[PDB]
């Protein structure tokens, strides 16, 4: 597959086994907190309602996906193998139109 | 809080 700015992390979660209130801003700080061992991360979106566990984001250079995805595919994460898969720009963009003018680096919520 | 790299029990 051909690398973009764009990737999806499967099996970070199960959303039916997350019962804590602001889970998915902790799956969120966790992916921000890694992804700055690389180049850092200009969108992301936990998705909430697939069972996969899923989570989309965009770095601000190709560069900067191919350094987190090479590193964040096969690791492990809570006791389970996560996925890194690269997204076309034009499907990431149709999902997540805001994400198109994001250039600032984002900061994890969490101290 | 301990996530990454943490294998099954």
């Amino acid at each position: 597959p051909l690398a973009t700015q764009c990737f999806q992390l499967s099996n970070m979660f199960n959303p039916q086994t997350e019962e804590e209130v602001g889970w998915d801003t902790e799956i969120k700080d966790d992916v921000i907190e890694e992804c700055n061992k690389h180049g850092g991360v200009i969108h992301i979106y936990v998705d909430k309602y697939s069972a996969q566990g899923n989570v989309y984001v965009k770095c601000p250079s190709i560069a900067a996906a191919i350094a987190a995805v090479n590193a964040l595919h096969g690791r492990w994460f809570a006791g389970k193998m996560i996925t890194a898969a690269y997204v076309p720009l034009p499907t990431y963009h149709n999902l997540f139109p805001d994400s198109m003018t994001a250039t600032q680096l984002l900061v994890p919520s969490r101290r | 809080r301990k996530y990454w790299d943490v294998p099954p029990p």
